[PDB]
């Protein structure tokens, strides 16, 4: 259709090359299958479809922005609509090129994100490893802090403050996303580049490729069979060159994006279903959890990263030798402000008088 | 698939394209004259000795106003045809208006026989005019016979090409067959010898809509579906191109109005079917192609359903939800079930669940299991070296 | 006076209708801010000269009463080679290509209120002599705003004469303005007016006038004579299919980036 | 079938066709080579992290908690046997973030507090192993009110 | 400068072949940008010197 649109003798002439059509369609066919597989692979990682309980008693936090809106017919999170609105482009079949809609639709894609959020908040990582187990959110946070070397007491002793920062943080990211648009550059870039490539492919039909004209009917109408055959033959070469080039670019870009999809899946199954210990992988700073968000042609992540804030210099010493026997901390570090010695957690100033239990003995002073 | 046993799934096949239904042609009204604006039309021509020569310009160069009359016995040019004169564009035509004897018609033809003509109308060596024989006895007829159309020109000097016998008392209707007065109407014209500022006539056809037809608008050939366009072209604008510079809007030359252009509906054909031995029944669909078209070419159907991705055929829609068995598009998959026939449903995304969250509820596992799950990965492909030469 | 262009010299390059598209085109054009000679047709001196036709010439003036009755397109203007005639009256133009022998002053020359303070026609040198001809035509008897009605200066008649590969076109647009001084800062497009493939040579261009004037007050007639060049122009289309803005691809780096 | 001066033209056309096919084939080939090589690196990492030692990464070395792995040579590929640990049966109990013993808050050293409904116990977080809440299990941090 | 180095006649001829080279320049520039982006991300992971 693209090469010899409605021209039998043109199609008959192309038969000389023969099988070339089949491979190009197969190459694209594989690409299309890959796209659906990638989207399904990264998102569809939950056996069941959990639902968020109506009672939003999440220890003072609110997730309304990221939670789905039942009133909205498209049960999407408020941010998702913000993401959906920001993405802005037409493209329709004109000369054989067609667009195959994705197997999944944003409506059900939202459900995965909705279900994933519910399981995460209501069951932490348990549903990731198997049967989902309900867990109060406040306690779940405590487990996360233990993961980053912070005792549970810190969370509970400052639960109210953390809620305000978290809720405010969610409020802040909204406004940042709403105001600026450079965040969506990557997703917007793919659409523009993909759209741009198609435009060039269509434009190539206007080139004569050294022939008398780029209009097949004009050549057919004017020239007699032998001369007309030569002219079109050249046109076939040029048009065929454009197709194989474009398909090659599509293959390469598909190769690149697939790797990105796998990277997204790796983050998906690690930064959300679990608390990865990989530094700077699931967001800058120490990682606590993550929340996925469905965006057109892509995905958006909401890393929740712990970050130490205020530091005070201290005088320290590797160990203490009490009765000729050295004492080493079971955990943390020895510290003295200058008058007394204290032992505290490695990432929060919680001084505690050094005692036998907090330490253990080995060797003597000298070593 | 080059195999006598196909597997469960969906497989692409030959594409489907809506065939053109017919052709439609639209062209404008009155045009520019080179040829025979008035030479073929009058009740009084010039003198034979003062044979006329008219330069004609800018009314319709219509042979449908000349060729329409059946009076002419034969008007078919040696180099061109009046029927094909529609497309042809001229540069200048000259009128040879005069009155001569009925036997002197072919005497006007190039390379004529008889010196009677040369005295009054010399024959050029490169004449392109077309001899036209049309009844003209009455127009020149006189009650007593006019002698004014005399052939007294007897200059002894030789006569050049367009440098500037009397067997009857006059032109009388009583003259015998072929002896009656005749009027010469020859389109003597030159092409590319003078600048071109003229074109020939045209013909028009009817109007259709909402059909995949072949359209010609002032030479704008193409195929597609036309519809009345709300677009507002400029007074001097007739064509509309899309972003990729593809015609989408055209204006009818005859009646001022802008019409949309849409390519004839088409799309890929994909065949859905379970394993061969499970059943020989198959489900066929058209990708992004409405089934408003599918009866074109089993065309009966009797089991159809529209979907965002297309309007499939042969599968019975089911309003319940089940697990996807064969991807189709837009969240629709087909499966073979109970009597057994292929059905289409919506994504049963999974087992809807509601975890009993609470402020003080913990679900500790009391027991475990050991599960072994396989996993495969490609490692390397067969090497290969190709000896070019 | 070598006055400077601002935004004029813009015309639709084709009948194609494009909406909300930044279509780019390459064609003969008047470069942005490329400056143009200014002529003041005087009545004691005189400023009605013969100027070359360098394959595309732009014209514009604020005159009235059709003081510039028309123009002469040809090669020799002496009947040796066929020459065109563009003389236009309140009725229509008499477009004429013939082997015409003109004169030093081949215009009708209505010298109203000049010397004896009245209206008269002392000559009819428009038709000096048509020795022989090859084509003639008189356009539709229209009534375009060419007569004398100034009010606020609005008779900004812009003419571009393009005769390429045997096809001669005419694009113009009545431009109603309010500033009576040098070309205002405005944007407009000259719509196509008439095509007449007369096929003749043109490489020279004397205009026409309508009004021994020693001591007679000077002539309040002025005009511009621009020359188009083959250049790539980034052209705008609103939702209407009307040219709202344009940009040259070689004027300056900033514009080139836009074009790129 | 043809004399030299025109035979090369037919030969020339064939050269273009066959040469173009090789480029298509070769160009197509190494693209797959990059893909498989990319897949190979993924497999190599999984071998290093899922076989040579236990990996804490969630779902990377098989579904659920990962214990160890075993490879199996396969034609042009490798097959892994992810031995994974999965909880089976869960009975949920009431809990409490902390225990107020004598006006001083208590938290477990590890595990979690739970209750059948009458008494209270602390147990590990992945298998129901209730135990008496003693001092060694817990530790003091702050007072009850906060 | 590679295909039709300093020849308007050659320059006009390639115009009939669409703008194939234009895609090539875009791809090459994209490659060039990737290199700079690659170098920046791998190293410049700390703002404070
Ligand atoms: C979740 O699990 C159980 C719910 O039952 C709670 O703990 C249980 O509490 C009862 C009473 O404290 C325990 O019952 C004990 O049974 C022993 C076995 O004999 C029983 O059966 C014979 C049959 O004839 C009876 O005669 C006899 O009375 C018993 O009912 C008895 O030997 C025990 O008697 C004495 O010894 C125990 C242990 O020293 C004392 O605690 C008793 O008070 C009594 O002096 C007793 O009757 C039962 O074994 C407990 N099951 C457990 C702990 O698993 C938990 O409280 C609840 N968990 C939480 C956090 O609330
Ligand atoms: C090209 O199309 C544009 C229109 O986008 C046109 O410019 C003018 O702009 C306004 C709006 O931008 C057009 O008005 C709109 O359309 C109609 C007619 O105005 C109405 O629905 C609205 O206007 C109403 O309200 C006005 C309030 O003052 C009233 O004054 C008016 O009479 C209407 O009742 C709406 O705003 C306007 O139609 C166009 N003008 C024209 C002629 O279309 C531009 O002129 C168009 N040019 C060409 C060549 O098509
Ligand atoms: C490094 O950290 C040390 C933390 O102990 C600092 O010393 C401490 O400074 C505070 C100052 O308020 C002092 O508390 C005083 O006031 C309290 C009010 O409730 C009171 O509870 C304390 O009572 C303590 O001391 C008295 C003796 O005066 C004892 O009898 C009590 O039993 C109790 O131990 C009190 O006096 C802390 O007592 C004091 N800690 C010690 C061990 O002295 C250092 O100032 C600081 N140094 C630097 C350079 O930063
Ligand atoms: C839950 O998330 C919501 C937002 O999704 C937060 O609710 C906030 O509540 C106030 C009061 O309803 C809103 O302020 C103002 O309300 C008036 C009345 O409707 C309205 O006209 C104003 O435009 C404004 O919305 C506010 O919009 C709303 N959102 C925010 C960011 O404050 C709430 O803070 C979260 N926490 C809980 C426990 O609900
Ligand atoms: C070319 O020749 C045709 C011959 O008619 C002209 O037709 C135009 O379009 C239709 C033809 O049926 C006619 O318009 C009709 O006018 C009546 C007036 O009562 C009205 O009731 C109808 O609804 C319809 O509008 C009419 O012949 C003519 N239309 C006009 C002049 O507006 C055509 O105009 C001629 N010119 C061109 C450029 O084709
Ligand atoms: C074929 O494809 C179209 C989808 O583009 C589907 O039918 C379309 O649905 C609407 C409603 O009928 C039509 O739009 C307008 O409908 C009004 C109803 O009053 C009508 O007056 C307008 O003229 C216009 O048709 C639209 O035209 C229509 N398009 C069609 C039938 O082609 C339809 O589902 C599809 N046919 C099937 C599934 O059989
Ligand atoms: C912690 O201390 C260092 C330096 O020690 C300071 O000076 C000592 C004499 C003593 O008074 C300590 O208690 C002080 O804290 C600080 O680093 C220096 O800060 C000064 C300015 O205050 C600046 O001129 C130096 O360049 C800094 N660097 C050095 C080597 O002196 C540091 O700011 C303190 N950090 C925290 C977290 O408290
Ligand atoms: C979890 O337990 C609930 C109720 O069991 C009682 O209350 C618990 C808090 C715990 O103390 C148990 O030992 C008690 O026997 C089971 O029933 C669910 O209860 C909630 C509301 O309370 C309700 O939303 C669910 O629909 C109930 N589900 C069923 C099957 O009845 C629940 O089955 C136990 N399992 C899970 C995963 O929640
Ligand atoms: C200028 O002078 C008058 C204004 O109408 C016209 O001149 C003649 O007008 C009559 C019709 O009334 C025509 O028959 C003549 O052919 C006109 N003379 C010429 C030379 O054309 C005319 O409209 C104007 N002159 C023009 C248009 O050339
Ligand atoms: C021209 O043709 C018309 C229509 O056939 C005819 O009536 C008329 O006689 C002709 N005109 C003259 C002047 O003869
Ligand atoms: C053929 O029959 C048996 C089931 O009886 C089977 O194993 C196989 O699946 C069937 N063919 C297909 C494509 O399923
Ligand atoms: C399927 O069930 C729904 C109930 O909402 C009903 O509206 C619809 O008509 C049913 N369609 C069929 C084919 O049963
Ligand atoms: C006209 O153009 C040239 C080059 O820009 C310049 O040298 C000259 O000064 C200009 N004069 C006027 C009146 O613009
Ligand atoms: C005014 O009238 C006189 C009378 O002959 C004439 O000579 C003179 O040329 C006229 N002046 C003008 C400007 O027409
Ligand atoms: C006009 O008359 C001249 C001289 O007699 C003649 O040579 C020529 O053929 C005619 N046509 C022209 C000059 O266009
Ligand atoms: C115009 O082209 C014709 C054809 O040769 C020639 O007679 C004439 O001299 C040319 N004049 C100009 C200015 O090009």
């Amino acid at each position: 259709m693209y090469i010899c649109g409605d021209s039998t003798e043109c199609s008959n002439l192309l038969l000389q090359y023969g099988s070339f059509c089949t491979q190009l369609n197969r190459a694209l066919t594989g690409i299309a299958v890959e796209q659906d597989k990638n989207t399904q692979e990264v998102f569809a990682q939950v056996k069941q479809i959990y639902k968020t309980p109506p009672i939003k008693d999440f220890g003072g936090f609110n997730f309304s922005q990221i939670l789905p809106d039942p009133s909205k017919p498209s049960k999407r999170s408020f941010i998702e609509d913000l993401l959906f609105n920001k993405v802005t482009l037409c493209a329709q079949k004109f000369n054989g090129l067609t667009v195959l809609p994705p197997l999944l639709t944003d409506e059900m894609i939202a459900q995965y994100t909705s279900a994933l959020l519910a399981g995460t908040i209501t069951s932490g990582w348990t549903f990731g490893a198997g049967a989902a187990l309900q867990i109060p959110f406040a306690m779940q946070m405590a487990y996360r802090f233990n993961g980053i070397g912070v005792t549970q007491n810190v969370l509970y002793e400052n639960q109210k403050l953390i809620a305000n920062q978290f809720n405010s943080a969610i409020g802040k990211i909204q406004d940042s996303l709403s105001s600026t648009a450079s965040a969506l550059g990557k997703l917007q870039d793919v659409v523009n580049q993909n759209a741009q490539a198609l435009n060039t492919l269509v434009k190539q039909l206007s080139s004569n490729f050294g022939a008398i004209s780029s209009v097949l009917n004009d050549i057919l109408s004017r020239l007699d069979p032998p001369e007309a055959e030569v002219q079109i033959d050249r046109l076939i070469t040029g048009r065929l060159q454009s197709l194989q080039t474009y398909v090659t670019q599509q293959l390469i870009r598909a190769a690149e994006i697939r790797a990105s999809a796998n990277l997204a899946a790796t983050k998906m199954s690690e930064c959300v279903l679990g608390q990865s210990k990989r530094v700077d992988f699931c967001g800058k700073g120490y990682h606590l959890m993550s929340f996925p968000q469905s965006a057109p042609h892509g995905v958006v992540f909401l890393h929740v990263t712990y970050v130490p804030a205020q530091e005070k210099n201290f005088t320290t010493a590797p160990a203490i030798c009490h009765d000729g026997k050295a004492h080493f901390p079971r955990e943390g570090v020895f510290v003295s402000n200058g008058t007394h010695w204290f032992v505290t957690q490695r990432n929060f100033y919680e001084p505690q008088i050094i005692t036998t239990d907090n330490t253990f003995v080995s060797g003597n002073c000298d070593v | 698939l080059k195999s006598f046993t196909v597997e469960k799934g969906i497989y692409q096949t030959s594409n489907f394209r809506v065939q053109p239904t017919e052709s439609i042609v639209r062209f404008p009204n009155i045009t520019n004259l080179c040829p025979f604006g008035e030479v073929f039309n009058a009740t009084r021509f010039a003198s034979v000795y003062a044979w006329n020569r008219k330069r004609i310009s800018n009314c319709v160069a219509d042979y449908s106003v000349l060729y329409n009359s059946a009076s002419f016995s034969t008007f078919k040019c040696y180099g061109v045809s009046p029927t094909k004169l529609n497309d042809l564009c001229f540069t200048n035509v000259y009128a040879d208006s005069f009155v001569i004897r009925g036997d002197e018609v072919r005497q006007i033809a190039p390379g004529q026989t008889g010196k009677i003509a040369d005295y009054n109308y010399k024959l050029p060596d490169d004449f392109t005019g077309c001899v036209i024989a049309w009844n003209s006895n009455n127009l020149d007829s006189k009650v007593g016979g006019n002698y004014n159309y005399l052939y007294r020109l007897f200059r002894k000097s030789n006569l050049k090409p367009f440098e500037r016998p009397l067997q009857s008392y006059g032109f009388q209707p009583t003259n015998g067959v072929g002896y009656q007065p005749y009027r010469v109407v020859v389109l003597s014209f030159e092409l590319l010898h003078a600048p071109a500022t003229v074109c020939g006539p045209k013909k028009s056809t009817n109007l259709v809509k909402n059909k995949c037809v072949n359209f010609n608008f002032n030479g704008l050939t193409g195929t597609g579906v036309l519809t009345e366009s709300n677009k507002k072209f400029l007074p001097f604008q007739q064509f509309g191109r899309d972003i990729a510079d593809t015609t989408d809007a055209v204006r009818d030359p005859q009646t001022l109005e802008i019409l949309d252009i849409t390519p004839c509906s088409f799309g890929g054909v994909s065949v859905i079917t379970p394993g061969t031995n499970t059943s020989n029944q198959v489900a066929v669909l058209y990708q992004g192609v409405n089934c408003t078209e599918v009866p074109v070419a089993y065309s009966t159907g009797s089991n159809v359903f529209q979907t965002r991705a297309g309007c499939l055929i042969g599968a019975e829609h089911v309003n319940n939800s089940y697990e996807c068995d064969i991807p189709i598009g837009a969240g629709i998959c087909a499966s073979y079930q109970t009597s057994q026939s292929i059905i289409a449903y919506t994504m049963s995304l999974g087992a809807e669940n509601s975890v009993a969250y609470s402020n003080n509820s913990i679900a500790i596992p009391t027991n475990f299991t050991i599960s072994v799950t396989t996993e495969i990965l490609p490692v390397s492909m067969t090497k290969t070296s190709v000896d070019c030469t | 006076a070598y006055t400077n262009s601002f935004t004029r010299g813009v015309y639709y390059p084709d009948k194609v209708f494009r909406s909300s598209v930044l279509h780019s085109t390459q064609d003969l054009f008047l470069p942005f801010f490329s400056n143009v000679t200014w002529f003041h047709a005087i009545h004691k001196r005189f400023d009605n000269p013969v100027l070359p036709f360098n394959d595309g010439v732009y014209f514009a003036s604020t005159e009235k009463s059709n003081i510039i009755r028309g123009w002469i397109f040809g090669t020799t203007l002496d009947s040796k080679t066929q020459s065109l005639l563009i003389v236009n009256n309140a009725t229509n133009v008499v477009i004429k290509v013939c082997e015409f022998q003109f004169c030093n002053d081949p215009f009708l020359g209505v010298y109203y209120h000049k010397n004896n303070k009245s209206w008269m026609e002392s000559e009819f040198r428009v038709y000096s002599s048509a020795n022989n001809c090859t084509f003639e035509y008189v356009s539709q008897p229209f009534l375009m705003d060419l007569e004398g009605k100034q009010g606020n200066f609005k008779n900004l008649r812009e003419f571009v004469f393009k005769n390429i590969d045997g096809y001669f076109k005419i694009y113009s647009k009545h431009t109603p303005i309010n500033l009576v001084r040098d070309l205002p800062q405005g944007f407009s497009a000259l719509e196509p007016l008439v095509d007449l493939p007369i096929g003749i040579n043109i490489t020279r261009f004397q205009t026409l006038l309508a009004l021994s004037s020693s001591g007679w007050t000077a002539g309040a007639a002025a005009y511009y004579v621009g020359y188009l060049q083959p250049r790539t122009f980034l052209l705008k289309y609103n939702e209407n299919g009307t040219i709202t803005d344009a940009v040259d691809c070689a004027l300056d780096p900033l514009s080139e980036t836009k074009c790129t």
